[PDB]
RNA sequence: GUUUAUUAAAAACACAGCACUGUGCAAACACGAAAGUGGACGUAUACGGUGUGACGCCUGCCCGGUGCCGGAAGGUUAAU
RNA sequence: CCCC
RNA sequence: CGGCACGUAGCGCAGCCUGGUAGCGCACCGUCAUGGGGUGUCGGGGGUCGGAGGUUCAAAUCCUCUCGUGCCGACCA
């Protein structure tokens, strides 16, 4: 209701900024996940003091390992070769513990949550694209070679 | 109990009265729900029973103190 | 064993890997001591009516010989899954191997 | 098959057994055993639930599986049994590697055969495959409702539900009823229908015929006395009321159905 | 076959059958301030309610009134 | 359209 | 009690505002049609728009009030 704010917000925030947010936006989304934080004045010499200056200012560091991951495989194409369905659709699914396996062992630091898929699972035989989101801020695009095993 | 664990408030009776005053007994309860609130301290969730009016008294307050408030009032959370 | 001309259409998706589908469905023919007649693949042509909305069709004929057992066997294959559409069976007649 | 028993005797005048020679008549499979006692129409509380319901024989469950999780390994049909819990026919199955179970019988079915679940598996009466790796328009038998809850839908004698469409990720069913449901397509169905079709004409010609079956008398309520049941009291068989439940619920009539949870499921209901 | 133990045992009750109606399963419905439980370790060839009441020939007209199911066009209409 |  | 909606020749109705000369079936009278008839046509009477008063250059069609006649809500001498 007159929420701070801690970095930048998808919308209607950009930074050190009070806003009239509704409750059902703030105690569930925002404050406990670490981007906002109620109006009080422990807070707000808080915020002054060590954020405006020296926590936002390594909050935009770790951009740089964004942008890093945003790109670290050095092949961009991930190949995946499960199993041939009947020469049409696929007998396992891919979704993200699929990709979560094949990026670790390779190389590319990639989580279960990094992973967004534009449509739903994939259920083709194809080498499609699927992007990948480090951050709000840093989005890369990694292409698949759907194969059988 | 239908109790809110935060603010002790509980049901209490009264009376239905109608428009011609035939003054049947009657309930009040609270707004009670059971939330998942959060706890930097801890670094966890946690879970209670409580009431609208108590929602917003976490607002206000913030979650610590009640948790001490409700330690030194001997009820586990 | 009889002598037969089934033919069939098929969906474009799977028209490019008709290559690698006909070798599997003459196996179950070779094997069964068959004899083939004629690969007449017609190929990607244009429908007359909507099939399912579509609006190309790709044809392919088998001018072969078979026994029923296994001829059943490819007929349910192609009906099974989705790649075949509209096939058809004829009986007993002689083979023929021109026309295209 | 049905017989219409030879009248010797009152009792029998209108008699029909559901027979079928083709079922085990021996013993049952006594690892997948479980008791089951009666509780008639009496729970924790005791203070009876449900009328109209009674005692009757003694019967054992069986351990039967809807799931049908081993997902890959053939079975063969031992043999068939008669489980007096349901309507229908079982089938003890046992895989390839060992363990028997149990299983509905898929109206079609005969000692000796081999089935196999999953989702590389054929397409057969018995099989027991994904709605997405399915032909549509097809007619299939116990299913479920959740991806892995074992199956709710359509397992008594005789029925079947046969696949419309599939939207997607979801895929639309019409029930042996009139509805037709919207569902996930990841859940597992069966194909074919289920066993003893015959079991609709199964004529009892008896009162205990049934008051061993665990039915129990129900009673009319135009009979009984007004302290009893809103339509009780008259002299002379005078109803002059409106048809209700006992509790005063409409019945012949009012629908019931407040659930607002599942609506989004349903296409189309009954009529 | 059952019933008015202790003035009525029957033409009354129930009955297998028939029909109607409800219920998609965390069912509908009942015992419960509730958690839960019976229904059912069943899932519409299943279950609950109602009526009539083996089998056989059959089940006529009226939707004005009441109740029930559909429509939201319009009039009326509570809190705030 | 009906009607001798 | 407040709000609304009906009322046009015997009947049933648009006209029920976007104010301009009361019209349309049904009845009724008369021709005509027919070999003799029914409908069919061409016509003829029969209404002052429930009453009252305003707004109006004009009413019906607009406002008010009433008289019926229904509906929905109200109502603790
Ligand atoms: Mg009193
Ligand atoms: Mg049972
Ligand atoms: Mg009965
Ligand atoms: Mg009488
Ligand atoms: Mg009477
Ligand atoms: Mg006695
Ligand atoms: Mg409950
Ligand atoms: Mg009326
Ligand atoms: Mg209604």
């Amino acid at each position: 209701m007159q929420v701070i704010l801690l970095d930048k917000v998808a919308n209607l925030g950009s930074l050190g900024d009070q806003v009239n947010v509704k409750a059902g936006y703030a105690r569930n989304f925002l404050v406990p996940q670490g981007k906002a934080v109620p109006a009080t004045k422990k807070n707000i010499e808080f915020f002054e003091a060590r954020r405006a200056e020296l926590e936002a200012k390594l909050a935009e560091v770790l951009a740089a390992a964004n942008a890093r991951a945003e790109k670290i495989n050095a092949l961009e194409t991930v190949t995946i070769a499960s199993k041939a369905g009947d020469e049409g659709k696929l007998f396992g699914s891919i979704g993200t513990r699929d990709i979560a396996d094949a990026v670790t062992a390779a190389g590319v630091e990639v989580a279960k949550s990094e992973v967004r898929l534009p449509n739903g699972v994939l259920r083709t035989t194809g080498e499609h694209e699927v992007s990948f989101q480090v951050h709000s801020e840093v989005f890369a695009k990694v292409i698949v070679n759907v194969v059988a095993e | 109990s239908r109790v809110c664990q935060v603010t002790g408030k509980r049901p209490v009776t009264g009376n239905n009265r109608s428009h011609a005053l035939n003054a049947t007994k009657r309930r009040f309860l609270p707004n009670l729900h059971s939330h998942r609130f959060w706890v930097e301290s801890e670094k966890r969730f946690v879970t209670l029973r409580v009431s609208a009016k108590g929602m917003r008294v976490i607002d206000k307050k913030g979650i610590d103190t009640v948790l001490a408030e409700l330690r030194a009032r001997g009820e586990k959370y | 064993m009889r002598h037969y001309e089934i033919v069939f259409m098929v969906h474009p998706d799977q028209s490019e890997q008709v290559p690698g589908m006909i070798e599997r469905y003459t196996a179950a023919i070779t094997g069964a001591e068959g004899k083939i007649h004629r690969l007449e693949d017609w190929g990607r042509r244009q429908l007359a009516y909507p099939i399912n909305k579509l609006h190309k069709a790709h044809y392919v004929l088998m001018n072969v010989e078979a026994p029923q057992e296994v001829i059943d066997e490819l007929e349910t294959t192609f009906r099974f899954n989705d790649a075949v559409i509209r096939s058809m069976v004829m009986r007993t007649k002689h083979a023929v191997t021109e026309a295209s | 098959a049905v017989v219409k028993c030879k009248p010797t005797s009152p009792g029998r005048r209108h008699v029909v057994k559901v027979v079928n020679p083709e079922l085990h008549k021996g013993k049952p499979f006594a690892p997948l055993l479980e008791k089951n006692s009666k509780s008639g129409g009496r729970n924790n509380n005791g203070r009876i639930t449900t009328r109209h319901i009674g005692g009757g024989h003694k019967q054992a469950y069986r351990i039967v599986d809807f799931k049908r999780n081993k997902d890959g390994i053939p079975a063969v049909v031992e043999r068939l049994e008669y489980d007096p819990n349901r309507s229908a026919n079982i089938a003890l199955v046992l895989y390839k590697d060992g363990e028997r179970r149990y299983i509905l019988a898929p109206k079609g079915l005969k000692a000796g055969d081999q089935i196999q679940s999953g989702v590389d598996a054929a397409i057969k009466p018995g099989n027991t495959l994904p709605m997405r790796n399915i032909p549509v328009g097809s007619t299939v038998h116990n299913v479920e409702m959740k991806p892995g809850k074992g199956g709710q839908l359509a397992r008594s004698a005789g029925t079947y539900v046969q696949i419309v469409a599939r939207d997607g990720a979801y895929v639309t069913l019409r029930l042996r009823s009139g509805e037709m449901r919207k569902v996930e397509a990841d859940c597992r169905a069966t194909l074919g229908e289920v066993g003893n079709a015959e079991h609709m004409l199964r004529v009892l010609g008896k009162a205990g015929a049934a008051r061993w079956r665990g039915v129990r008398p129900t009673v009319r309520g135009t009979a009984m006395n007004p302290v009893d049941h809103p339509h009780g009291g008259g002299e002379g068989r005078n109803f002059g009321k409106h048809p209700v439940t006992p509790w005063g619920v409409q019945t012949k009539g009012k629908k019931t159905r407040s659930n607002k949870r599942t609506d989004k499921f349903i296409v189309r209901r009954r009529s």
